[PDB]
Parts: C-alpha cells; structure tokens; sequence
C-alpha cells in the first residue's frame, strides 16, 4: 500500500518557524513530484508548493501567499518530505497535506495519494490542556464527556480504549469567548463499561474518564 | 505553451 | 492562472438517485494537440483528505466505484454520482493541471443525503460536580439523530428565556443512517447557576408536532 504520514503540525506564534515532514513508502520515492496541499478550517484547497525529482534539478515552486517564507526540500535517502514554514502568519492557519501521483504512471500534477494532513496553528496565545467533565446518567440513556477549555486544536476523543464506536458522537469543537476550545462527546442505550479517552498532544494531557451514573 | 503532466 | 469555479454550493440528493456537479475552468482546459481534459475530481469526506476520483475529466481511478462518472470538455464539466449511497457525502473539488504551476482547485460542492424527516431525541445534562467546584457550571443539551439539519435550541433558567450564553455545534451527516445530532451548552457561573433552580432546553423541530422540553432542578 502507499502511505504518505505527516508530522510535526502544532501550535506556533506569528513570525516563527516550523517544519512539517512527510514520510513515505509503497512507491518509488525518488522519481516522485511531491506538493503541499493546505486547507483553512470550513475552506477549500490551496496549492502550497512543489518539488520536481533530483533528476530534474529537485526544482521548487511555490504559490504566491507563501513565496518567500516557506522552503520545500526532499531526502530521498529517508523518503522524507519537508515543509518549512517562517514567518508564518496567521492566515497560515490550515491543515496541510503532502501529495503526489503514482510515479509509475507519470502522474506529476495528478493527485493520487495524500497524507492524513496535521493542523499548524499559528497564533500568540499558548498551550492548554482541558478540563474533561462526565455527562451523566425510546428507552435511550444519553451520557458522554464535556472537554472543556483547551487550545489549540485538535482533541482526540475515544470510547473505551477505543471502540465502542456505535451509538457515538463526538461533535465539532466550539471557540469560546474566552479564546478557548470546547467539545463534547456521546453515546447511548441504559446498560451496565463507559470511558472516555481524552487526549490533547500539544499539551501532553492524555486523560480517561469514567462515566458513572 | 504545452501541459506540464505528460500523457502516455 | 485558471480559476476553477464550481455550482451548486450544497446538494442534497435521495439514496439511489443521481447527483450532478458542475465545474468551470476560467479559459480551455483541453489542449488541442492531443485531445485529453486536464481536469480531476477529489472527493473529501468529513476528516479526511481529498481522495482522487476522476482524472482527464472521465478516466476513473482504480477502485472508484462505477457509479462515478465524469464528463465534459474543454471549459465545462460534470461529476456525475448516478446510484448515490449514504458513504458517497462529501465535498467534491475540481482541479485544473492545464496550465501546471499552480494547481488550482474550485471551491469544492457539498453532497448530502435526502432523507425522510427525522425528530430529534432529547437529553439534557446538568454540571459535573467536577465543574462546579470550579466557578463554572456548563449544562449540555443533546438533540441526536434528527432530521433535517434545521432545529432551534431555547435555554431557560427559571422559565426565563436566555440569549448569548449557550453555544452549540452539529455533526458532519451520519455516513450509515444520514441523521445529524446537535450539541449546545449553555454557560454560567457557579454563582449563577446556584442562584436559580430549573433548567430548560426546548427544541423545535419540522418532525416535532409542539416544542419538547427536557428539565432538571438544583
């Protein structure tokens, strides 16, 4: 199978630097054109960049917003691929994807195979991890976690370790007017065996909570 | 100017 | 510089039947010397990124089932979903690589599952004792599995109306069943909160005949 997995999104202020790399496997990495892809909250795709093979000069071109600010570099020898971000801004807040076609196929700017993405905040406000909440308790019992007060984005919630998958919510987070996250998570029927495995990596809290009647 | 994806 | 434009914003189309997308290029997509649409199709399901579906505007990918197809030529475009299932809701983009760099995308068509009117079931949540000792009190209120997405939260603390202290969100359209839950939660201080005594959340609903109102006390 192919496999482009992303690393190094988080959190960082206005004007600072960050790199974001791309792994990959199941193709031949060396005479692949790779790109970047990013994706604002709630908007659309935005080409970001581009870098040819070694064979063609490891040539890179970038889209306008980002030209001069962001640097993409390739490690055949790893098959990594690198996006470097400074003087990053605030619009610069999405996630970003690495993508590339099948090279056996020639496919340079056909776009078969994309990373799950990772989210770069930028922002000056700082790191929090949450609070997590229980919620407790036609013949359907409602109960769930509230995690509450944390930035930035993302939260990973799951259900008992996790999965219990069926009957489950887990609802978009909300911006508070504190400029904090909040969002909650839900499941159903009167039985009993319900934890929720909370986890916000830019904060190292990674909490389980116990819901109880 | 020609595309720059090729097609076999 | 080609502008990718695409129509309509939203769709929402019954199961089994057919779905259709358009795309517009801002100038000729198609190349004379060969006579190939440099023009694909992405579709992205909620937390996911773009899967490639359509390439020279009617190449299916590998594994795409066959009830994506695409066609058109030169400036104008079509997507067309014919047997359209409950996985199939996503947004579908539109890509250029006519004129290379830089690709560029249109601003991407919803597809949703219509559906039969679903009413939402109701629950309401009181703070934990975990957030209460702490200065704030968040009271939450489910609506889960309804349809469509329309509905109406009204909190009241005391069978008084509250406006500008509750918040809420919705799901993305259940893949399996195309419902939407909703999830809103009203804010106070602990002092607040403690000031008063009976919380309701009233939810109306096009499936809901008269308003329901789910309460507790303390």
């Amino acid at each position: 199978e192919v496999q482009l997995v992303e690393s190094g999104g988080g959190l960082v202020k206005p004007g600072g630097s960050l790199r974001l790399s791309c792994a990959a496997s199941g193709f031949t990495f060396s005479n692949a054109w790779f790109n970047w892809v990013r994706q604002a909250p709630g908007k659309g795709l935005e080409w970001v960049g581009r870098i040819k093979t070694n064979t063609d000069g490891g040539t890179t071109d970038y889209a306008a917003p980002v030209k001069g600010r962001f640097t993409i570099s390739r490690d055949d020898s790893k098959n990594t691929l690198y996006l470097q971000m400074n003087s990053l801004k605030t619009e610069d807040t999405a996630v970003y994807y690495c993508t590339t076609g099948e090279p056996l196929v020639n496919h340079i700017t056909i776009l078969d195979y994309w990373g799950q993405g990772t989210l770069v905040t930028v922002s000056s406000a700082s790191t929090k991890g949450p609070s997590v909440f229980p919620l407790a308790p036609g013949g359907t019992a409602a109960l769930g976690c509230l995690v509450k007060d944390y930035f930035p984005e993302p939260v990973t919630v799951s259900w008992n370790s996790g999965a219990l998958t069926s009957g489950v919510h887990t609802f978009p987070a909300v911006l508070q007017s504190s400029g904090l996250y909040s969002l909650s998570s839900v499941v159903t029927v009167p039985s009993s065996t319900y934890i929720c495995n909370v986890n916000h990596k830019p904060s190292n809290t990674k909490v389980d909570k116990k819901v109880e009647p | 100017l020609q595309p720059e994806q090729p097609f076999p | 510089d080609i502008v990718m434009t695409q129509s309509p914003d939203s769709l929402a189309v019954s199961l089994g039947e057919r779905a259709t997308i358009n795309c517009k290029s801002s100038q000729s997509v198609l190349y004379s010397s060969n006579n190939k649409n440099y023009l694909a199709w992405y579709q992205q399901k909620p937390g996911q990124p773009p899967k490639l579906l359509i390439y020279w505007a009617s190449t299916r990918e590998s594994g795409v089932p066959d009830r994506f197809s695409g066609s058109g030529s030169g400036t104008d475009f079509t997507l067309t979903i014919s047997s359209l299932q409950a996985e199939d809701v996503a947004v579908y983009y539109c890509q250029q690589y006519y004129r290379t760099p830089p690709l560029t995308f249109g601003g991407g068509t919803k597809v949703e599952i219509k559906r039969t009117v679903a009413a939402p079931s109701v629950f309401i949540f009181p703070p934990s004792d975990e957030q209460l000792k702490s200065g704030t009190a968040s009271v939450v209120c489910l609506l889960n599995n309804f349809y469509p997405r329309e509905a109406k939260v009204q909190w009241k603390v005391d069978n008084a109306l509250q406006s500008g202290n509750s918040q809420e969100s919705v799901t993305e359209q259940d893949s399996k069943d195309s419902t939407y839950s909703l999830s809103s939660t009203l804010t106070l201080s602990k002092a607040d909160y403690e000031k008063h005594k009976v919380y309701a959340c009233e939810v109306t609903h096009q499936g809901l005949s008269s308003p329901v109102t789910k309460s507790f006390n303390r």
